[PDB]
RNA sequence: GCGGGGUGGAGCAGCCUGGUAGCUCGUCGGGCUCAUAACCCGAAGGUCGUCGGUUCAAAUCCGGCCCCCGCAACCA
RNA sequence: AGCCAGGAUGUUGGCUUAGAAGCAGCCAUCAUUUAAAGAAAGCGUAAUAGCUCACUGGUCGAGUCGGCCUGCGCGGAAGAU
């Protein structure tokens, strides 16, 4: 499957969103969008419950800097 | 709508000018060549060569990718503007305006870097005006130039302060030094360095003959004072010995004379005037500090003298811009830019010449 | 061999060993870490 | 170590003896001149090196600190 | 202690960077697979890689760890008949 970070950026509509994340939020995403993103990668993703994939992608986005 | 189209055409011309000034075909070919070299395994055999090629590829990639993205953005903005105008969608029109503004800011950032590549372009500057061949007419012409430059600075929003101003006895000013403060003041003003030729009916000659007068403008960036450096003791060798003409048992026996040698420079100072070795060492240290400072001042004065020698003689052949009022023409020799509104230029419409010079680079 | 008054373990592979009344630091990984107290 | 100084842009006074800043040039405005100088008539500009103390009150008296001067620095 | 297994996933967390993959930093630093596996403690790679390791399982079968107070010692410790 394509990497998660590029898909996250595509969903956001943002290019650079990592500089000083907690000091000032650069971008933000919605959980439903994250879940919809998750379901498409289910073939390669390691899990059965899509909920786990969704929260994994949430954590990835949080590390990227965008607050859910 | 029509102003938006004019903006789009201006941005298109600006992008083409950037591509052609940078020789986009040449840069793209060079980038492709660097890509081929970097794919070759032998490229990393020399680490310095590989890093140089990587840095060059990064710079060429910045320029080429920016231009490739910019062209597409302009085409897309044009299409979206056509659709918005046709559909009378005010929201889409405003969105297109915002996108065009952002793209114009991006292009302006790129062209700002292009205009002021130089290291000191961001610094504040000093402008010196000196009268030349015209005598009293040249002094009057220098005063006119000073007024023009002050007006242009006011237009740009810079802050000006006359550092000094020597006035001609009959009229005008013999010379003036002005401090210009602002964003990229030296970048904007540096291209005005040169001799300015003025041709008119001498308002001083009794016969009112058509004369020529010359005035020189020299722009140099504001420079921070050099941080003082303490003489590193590891860089000094100190020798203590008997003083010459030592008179008495004590003087013959004691090592009072001090000599200090600066290992990097080789300059040596020596003191033996005082009976105390400590006093002699202190005085020799002062003299060593003074000699190092004198050496650095001599180097700086040599560079200043080189600048003075380089300065074009303010004479009949040297001229960067010609202001002929009788013909009502003003022409920049370097760029070829010519105007007929002498009054506007003398009132401070120098942006045409300055921008043309920066674009020419 | 670093000969100095303060000999210490500089990495996890250094070992303090007393040979012939002298404290020494021998390292299996970094030859630079070899030290003698003196 | 012992003496001095530091005041409009420049050079000098005012300190001693606390209350108050002067002179000459320079600068600015108006005259004269075809014009500039000269000249004439007017103006402005120093909170006194820097801090501190003392005093009702400090250019002034006292103490630091900075700069500048002089001298002195010997027998050894 | 050795010793034997292991020592995963999203994911190279993203940015800034020239490159940055745990290991230049900045910068978040989570959840998942669970026995456990650090968005890495070290080594290492230009970068990866690679090597460990933290963690955890399995065989062997009594100690082991590292602070506190205190006695005596060791190095630091080179000079001119
Ligand atoms: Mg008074
Ligand atoms: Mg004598
Ligand atoms: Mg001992
Ligand atoms: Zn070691």
């Amino acid at each position: 499957t394509p990497p998660a970070a590029v898909l996250l950026k595509k969903a956001a509509g943002i290019k650079s969103g990592s500089g000083k994340p907690n000091k000032d939020k650069v971008g933000k995403i919605s959980r439903a969008q994250l879940q919809e993103i998750a379901q498409t990668k289910a073939a390669d993703m390691t899990g059965a419950d899509i909920e786990a994939m969704t929260r994994s992608i949430e954590g990835t986005a949080r590390s990227m800097g965008l607050v859910v | 709508i029509n102003p938006v189209n004019n903006r789009i055409q201006d941005l298109t011309e600006r992008s083409d000018v950037l591509r052609g000034y940078l020789d986009y075909d040449a840069k793209k070919e060079r980038l492709e060549e660097v890509n081929a070299e970097l794919e070759q395994p032998d490229v990393w055999n020399e680490p310095e060569r590989a890093q140089a090629l990587g840095k060059e590829r990064s710079s060429l990639e910045a320029v080429v990718d920016t231009l490739d993205q910019m062209k597409q953005g302009l085409e897309d903005v044009s299409g979206l503007l056509e659709l918005a105008v046709e559909a009378d969608d005010e929201e889409t029109f405003n969105e297109a305006v915002a996108e065009l503004d952002a793209l114009e800011e991006k292009l302006a950032q790129l062209e700002f870097r292009r205009m002021f590549s130089g290291e000191y372009d961001s610094a504040d500057c000093y402008l010196d005006i000196q009268a030349g061949s015209g005598g009293t007419e040249a002094q009057d012409w220098a005063s006119m130039l000073e007024r023009m430059y002050l007006r242009w600075a006011e237009s740009r929003g810079f802050k000006t302060e006359i550092i000094k101003e020597s006035e001609g006895e009959v009229a005008g000013i013999k010379s003036v030094t002005i401090k210009i403060s602002g964003d990229y003041a030296y970048g904007w003003l540096r291209t005005e360095t040169g001799v300015h030729r003025l041709v008119r009916k001498s308002p001083f000659d009794s016969g009112g003959r058509r004369h020529t007068s010359f005035s020189s403008a020299f722009v140099y960036p504001e420079v921070d004072d050099d941080i003082d450096i303490e003489i590193n003791p590891a860089d000094l060798r100190i020798d203590v010995y008997r003083t010459s003409g030592a008179g008495g048992q004590h003087v013959n026996r004691t090592e009072s004379a001090v000599r200090i040698t600066h290992i990097p420079t080789g300059i040596v100072t020596q003191c033996q005037n005082d009976r105390s070795q400590h006093k002699n060492k202190d005085q020799a240290m002062k003299q060593m500090k003074a000699k190092l400072y004198e050496l650095e001042m001599q180097k700086k004065n040599a560079e200043k003298q080189a600048m003075e020698d380089n300065k074009s003689d303010i004479g009949w052949g040297s001229q960067i811009r010609s202001y002929v009022l009788d013909d009502s023409r003003i022409k920049d020799l370097r760029t070829g830019v010519e105007t007929r509104n002498t009054q506007a230029v003398l009132d401070g419409s120098l942006d045409q010449f300055i921008e043309a010079s920066l674009k020419a680079g | 061999m670093k000969v100095r008054a303060s000999v210490k373990k500089l990495c996890r592979n250094c070992k303090i060993v007393k040979r012939d009344g002298v404290i020494r630091v021998i390292c299996s990984a970094e030859p630079k870490h070899k030290q003698r107290q003196g």
